[PDB]
């Protein structure tokens, strides 16, 4: 249900 | 920190939020 | 938060969301106490009865948020953990005594209109404000009921309850490192923290210097907003010695 976060935060 | 606890959009502008007065009134 | 309201923008700029990397989801609330330190409940990170044991790399901290689900571009900041510190005498076996944990961020977060640290109480503030009947404020993105998730950060103001009433409301052994808050059935009004609000702050605004102080951490409760039951909070001032040590010797 969560908007995907920007890939750079992993 | 020097500035803790002072919200930019409220205390720092002397604006009150809609229910903080409820807390103050309970501090008798 | 049960029976709360939507927060105002920037109303709780110390509010932190503890967020799981995979699968991406809310784990807990938390609070910003300086540019590199975040305060939460120990049970958010370690709770063997539920097979919960998270490590630094399992998690992210999201700061400056309002929306629960949305990625709030140009507004929230997302931070990696350098290290987790749990109270060495956190009692997960019995009653969650000393339910407190510190998280150190990999890099400092930039303060902004929506990101700002809360104060931690000194002895005199704690003594003046932690009195039965005085109200604090709890915030979080947890459930709206015990069976139901909010679109945005929720807020509820609740009065501290006298220690004998706290104790008589439960079969759990209550300690000096906890306090409870909430309305009585006789009082009319209601509201409570709930699942997902864990680790979030209970704050009070000092009438002496008009600063917000975090007096508690959302820790535990039996159901949510049940008549005759109260939410329990870690007593931050009582555990200040440990907080200071950690930051002094690890910051
Ligand atoms: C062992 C403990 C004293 C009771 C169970 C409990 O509440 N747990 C066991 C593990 C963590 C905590 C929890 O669920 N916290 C979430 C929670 C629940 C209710 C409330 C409330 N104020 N109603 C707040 C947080
Ligand atoms: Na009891
Ligand atoms: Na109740």
């Amino acid at each position: 249900d969560f908007e995907e976060i920007p890939e750079e935060y992993l | 920190e020097a500035d803790c606890g002072l919200r930019p959009l409220f205390e720092k502008k002397s604006l009150e939020d809609k229910t903080e007065r409820e807390l103050l009134e309970s501090y008798i | 938060i049960v029976e709360g309201s939507d927060a105002e923008i920037g109303m709780s700029p110390w509010q932190v969301m503890l967020f799981r990397k995979s699968p991406q989801e809310l784990l807990c609330g938390a609070s910003l106490i300086s540019d590199r330190w975040v305060l939460t409940a120990a049970h958010c990170l370690l709770y063997p009865p539920w097979d919960k044991n998270f490590t630094e790399n399992d998690l992210l901290v999201r700061i400056g948020k309002h929306s629960r689900t949305r990625y709030e571009r140009n507004i929230e900041k997302i931070s990696m953990l350098e290290k987790i510190y749990i109270h060495p005498r956190y009692n997960w076996r019995e009653n969650l005594d000393r339910d407190i944990a510190l998280m150190k961020l990999k890099k400092p977060v930039a303060f902004s209109d929506y990101i700002h640290p809360v104060c931690l109480p000194d002895r005199e503030t704690a003594a003046s404000l932690l009195q039965a009947g005085y109200k604090g404020r709890v915030t979080g993105w947890g459930n709206l009921k015990e069976t139901g998730q909010p679109s945005v950060l929720q807020v509820v103001n609740l009065p501290i309850v006298e220690r004998p009433v706290c104790k008589d409301s439960t079969r759990i052994r209550i300690t000096d490192n906890m306090f409870c808050a909430g309305y009585k059935p006789d009082e009319g009004k209601r509201g409570d923290a709930c699942e997902g609000d864990s680790g979030g702050p209970f704050v009070m605004k000092s009438p002496f210097n008009n600063r917000w102080y975090q007096m508690g951490i959302v820790s535990w409760g039996e159901g949510c907003d049940r008549d005759g039951k109260y939410g329990f909070y870690t007593h931050v001032f009582r555990l200040k010695k440990w907080i200071q040590k950690v930051i002094d010797q690890f910051g």
